[PDB]
């Protein structure tokens, strides 16, 4: 009853929250909902000598997923999971002090995304068998089919080498590809201190969460940090001031972390931008920017 | 859309679907109505329990998203009801790929595509002490002593309003010299008349250009006619 | 011919152009009326600059709001503050009313401090597409429209600017059967640019983003090594334009 005298903050504080809650959905739309077709490979898979069988799907997992996408999501320790729980798991109370479950009691809720993995393992590998199978052209229009080692000499006419260097060494190229993925696995199996930057991405928020909780334990100047001891031990009179100085101070905990949490949000969208547009540059097509796609000519 | 209709669905987040007809109103709950819990359009999501909307197999574009994959729009799908659905990606393609095998256009088009976006926004400024005490001299000399909080807000508001007109002409003046079009429009048979602009209007803006002005429904954000509207009673 | 130079900084020959400039001039013309159309009729398409207008009313509207709030006080009028308490208690309660509404404006300047940084990302973003394509032509897939970029128009709007991004679309494909290379007299011919493609019948090669094929002569090809390394080489015979001048 005393909350309500202190006007639109709640509502505002949920306004922000939710237009960040859709800005997530957004960003991830924007960065893999990019072709309008859901292309796949024939059941082939001789593309000019090239093995591609490390990053195509892989239909013996549960979730089609391919073997580098698996090694990347067993890298990354997902820590929130916020409706997985579903509070069933929560509300059967366990003497071993969960994280989650203390802080949805608190009421600090995470909303599952609208896109699950199995979608955005399909749109890439769509994108990535439109790509094989057609070069550039479905990122301008409907999809050309071309051989693998037209496209390559292709590919290598964009950066100024003639085609004769790719036909008279087709097989050393491909060999150097096939090793250069090898050598990819073998970095990713043992190196996990590569993906540092969603590893950051995943300890922000429950970081965040976690000092969320840990500020009830303050008693902003009053005699308690609990309402139901101050409103046993106190005449409404007094209680009043003793409690508009934790709801001030949980009201501006609150709004901190909202502050921060849109901060965040905004450099989350700059990163989604970029890699919306490092996408549409050098997936759908060949680009021409030095160093922009990776360290050589592109 | 309470034009369409006036038919709603309730989703309750994070809450098993067993244990929402625990929750109805036999035991008192915050919200009143429990009309919806009883009935068979009870359907589980990993993002909780939605009741009122029936669920189809077949997958059509997100119009109202859920989460995790479920979308839910209003639909003749029965005469017309609330139904949930999983959100389909797109059609399905097959390229047909062989290694000796090229398929190359014999024709084009040409497509002329928009793009909309943001340059400026509104350029505010805020009376502190008028704000926060207004036609009080005691209140602005308890308002004096709690320090220079209202300076610092006008020369963070003052910035803001530099940037937006700093971006208006980082967009627009990047021109050196005003360019003016010849009286004769042949340009080798293309219409540029709908885009360049008309001097029949007191304004010199286009057809598109107009449109676009009337379709924008703009507030005031300036023409305030100098206080007098606001001092007249109304 | 500023056209024809647009056509060929995107790989197709201006012959295309020359060739189809009323097509194209009517194909402009009926894009151009087809956005009228779309925005005499459809007004969801401005919802960004609309937003703008909406967001800067609405958070006007509750810094407006948030002076009937009591923040704890007896009352959120300030002179009955004044007529009814004394000294010291109506100076606590000017200093809750104070703080709340204090609070309130300073998360006011924040959230427009965090709009006027996205607002700056966008009018940054929109100034590199008017420079790198509407004051030239831009080789970035899908930064100015989807296709081949070709031209761009800038238009006016309240809060923000519209881009009219003219593109080329290949429409209407045919299947051909290709080749890397041809062996003449041992050597490998390779094309200088295009594509060798055939039906079944005659070997011609053709250009990447139109259909039009040519006789495969040594003008627009080059020889480089053998034929024993290229995988896939077909045999076919390889035009000499010199021989039948010699022998006139
Ligand atoms: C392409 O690469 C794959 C993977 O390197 C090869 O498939 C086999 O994969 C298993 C692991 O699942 C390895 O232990 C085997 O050594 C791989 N080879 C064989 C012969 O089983 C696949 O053979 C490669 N294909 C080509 C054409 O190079
Ligand atoms: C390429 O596409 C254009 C546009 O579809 C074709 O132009 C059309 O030709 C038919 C011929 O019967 C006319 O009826 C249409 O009115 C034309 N459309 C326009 C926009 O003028 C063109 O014929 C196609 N093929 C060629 C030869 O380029
Ligand atoms: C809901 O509860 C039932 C019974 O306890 C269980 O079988 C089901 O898996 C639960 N579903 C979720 C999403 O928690
Ligand atoms: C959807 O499919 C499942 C299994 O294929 C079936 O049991 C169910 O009745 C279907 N629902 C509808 C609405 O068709
Ligand atoms: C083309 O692909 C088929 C299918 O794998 C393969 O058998 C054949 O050797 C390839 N090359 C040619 C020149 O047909
Ligand atoms: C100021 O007031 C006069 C009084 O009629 C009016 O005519 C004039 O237009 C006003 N000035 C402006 C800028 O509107
Ligand atoms: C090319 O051939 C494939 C298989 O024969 C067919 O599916 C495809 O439609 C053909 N393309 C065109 C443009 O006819
Ligand atoms: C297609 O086949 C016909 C056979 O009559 C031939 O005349 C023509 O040159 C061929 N075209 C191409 C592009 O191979
Ligand atoms: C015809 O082309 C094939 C393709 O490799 C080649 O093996 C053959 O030697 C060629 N015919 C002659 C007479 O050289």
């Amino acid at each position: 009853n005393l909350l309500l005298q202190y006007g639109s903050f709640c509502t505002q504080l949920k306004r922000a929250l939710t237009g960040i809650a859709v800005e997530q959905d957004k960003n991830t739309q924007e960065v893999f909902a990019q072709v309008k077709q859901i292309y796949k490979t024939p059941p082939i898979k001789y593309f000019g000598g090239f093995n591609f069988s490390q990053i195509l799907p892989d239909p013996s997992k549960p979730s089609k997923r391919s073997f580098i996408e698996d090694l990347l999501f067993n890298k990354v320790t997902l820590a929130d999971a916020g409706f997985i729980k579903q509070y069933g798991d929560c509300l059967g109370d366990i003497a071993a002090r969960d994280l989650i479950c203390a802080q949805k009691f608190k009421g600090l809720t995470v909303l599952p995304p609208l896109l699950t993995d199995e979608m955005i393992a399909q749109y890439t590998s769509a994108l990535l068998a439109g790509t094989i199978t057609s070069g550039w052209t479905f990122g301008a229009g409907a999809a050309l089919q071309i051989p693998f080692a037209m496209q390559m000499a292709y590919r290598f006419n964009g950066i100024g080498v003639t085609q004769n260097v790719l036909y008279e060494n087709q097989k050393l190229i491909a060999n150097q590809f096939n090793s250069a993925i090898g050598k990819i696995q073998d970095s990713l199996s043992s190196t996990a201190s590569a993906l540092g930057k969603l590893q950051d991405v995943v300890n922000h928020n429950a970081q965040a969460l976690n000092t969320l909780v840990k500020q009830l334990s303050s008693k902003f100047g009053a005699i308690s940090s609990v309402l139901n001891d101050i409103f046993s031990r106190l005449d409404k009179v007094e209680a009043e001031v003793q409690i508009d100085r934790l709801i001030t101070g949980r009201l501006q905990s609150l709004q901190t972390y909202v502050t921060q949490q849109l901060i965040r949000a905004a450099e989350i969208r700059a990163s989604a931008n970029l890699a919306a547009t490092k996408m549409s540059e050098c997936v759908l097509g060949q680009s021409k920017r030095v160093d922009f796609c990776g360290k050589g000519y592109h | 859309g309470t034009n369409t209709s006036n038919q709603v669905a309730v989703l309750y987040q994070g809450v098993n679907c067993t244990e929402v007809p625990v929750a109805i109103h036999a035991d008192q709950l915050t919200p009143t109505w429990r009309v919806y819990s009883t009935g068979s359009n009870v359907f589980q999501t990993r993002a909780g329990c939605l009741i009122g909307a029936e669920y189809v197999n077949n997958s059509y574009e997100c119009d109202i998203p859920i989460g995790a994959g479920i979308c839910a729009s209003y639909q003749t799908q029965t005469s017309q009801s609330i139904i949930a659905y999983t959100m389909s990606l797109g059609a399905e393609n097959s390229v047909a790929y062989s290694n000796n095998s090229i398929a190359i256009p014999t024709n084009f088009t040409i497509s002329v595509t928009t793009e909309i976006l943001p340059v400026s926004m509104t350029k505010t400024s805020v009376d502190c002490t008028m704000y926060i005490c207004g036609d009080s001299t005691e209140c602005s000399n308890l308002l004096l002593q709690y320090g220079s909080f209202c300076t610092q807000l006008k020369r963070a508001l003052t910035g803001i309003a530099v940037e937006q007109d700093k971006n208006t002409q980082e967009v627009f003046a990047q021109v050196k010299q005003i360019y003016k079009t010849p009286p004769i429009k042949y340009f080798g048979g293309f219409n540029f008349s709908q885009i360049l602009p008309d001097p029949s209007k007191p304004s010199k803006r286009s057809f598109i250009e107009d449109l676009l002005f009337n379709k924008v429904t703009l507030a005031d954000a300036g023409f305030i006619k100098q206080y007098g509207d606001c001092l007249g009673d109304i | 011919m500023q056209m024809a130079y647009r056509f060929n900084g995107i790989g197709v020959t201006q012959n295309v152009l020359y060739e189809n400039q009323k097509l194209i001039a009517n194909q402009f013309n009926s894009a151009i009326g087809k956005i009228q159309d779309s925005l005499s009729s459809t007004a969801s398409a401005l919802g960004k600059l609309q937003d703008v207008v909406n967001h800067n009313a609405q958070a006007l509207n509750t810094l407006v709001k948030q002076l009937s709030s009591k923040f704890g006080a007896i009352s959120s009028v300030l002179n009955d503050i004044f007529s009814r308490l004394d000294k010291v208690e109506a100076e606590v309660q000017i200093d809750r009313l104070i703080t709340g509404r204090l609070q309130s404006l300073q998360t006011y300047v924040t959230q427009q401090l965090i709009r006027a940084a996205e607002i700056r990302a966008s009018a940054n973003l929109a100034a590199t597409k008017m420079s790198e394509c509407v004051l030239g032509q831009s080789k970035r897939v899908d930064f100015c429209g989807k296709g081949y970029h070709l031209m761009s128009f800038p238009q006016s709007a309240p809060h923000g600017v519209v881009f009219l991004h003219v593109t080329y679309v290949p429409a209407q494909e045919k299947n051909f059967t290709t080749a890397p290379a041809i062996c003449h007299d041992g050597k490998a011919h390779f094309p200088r640019e295009g594509v060798f493609v055939s039906n079944g019948t005659h070997w011609f090669v053709t250009q990447r983003n139109f259909y039009e094929p040519q006789i495969i002569t040594t003008d627009n090809t080059f020889v480089s090594g053998n034929c024993d390394v290229v995988i896939g080489i077909v045999n076919n015979t390889v035009y000499d334009p010199l021989q039948p001048e010699l022998d006139s």
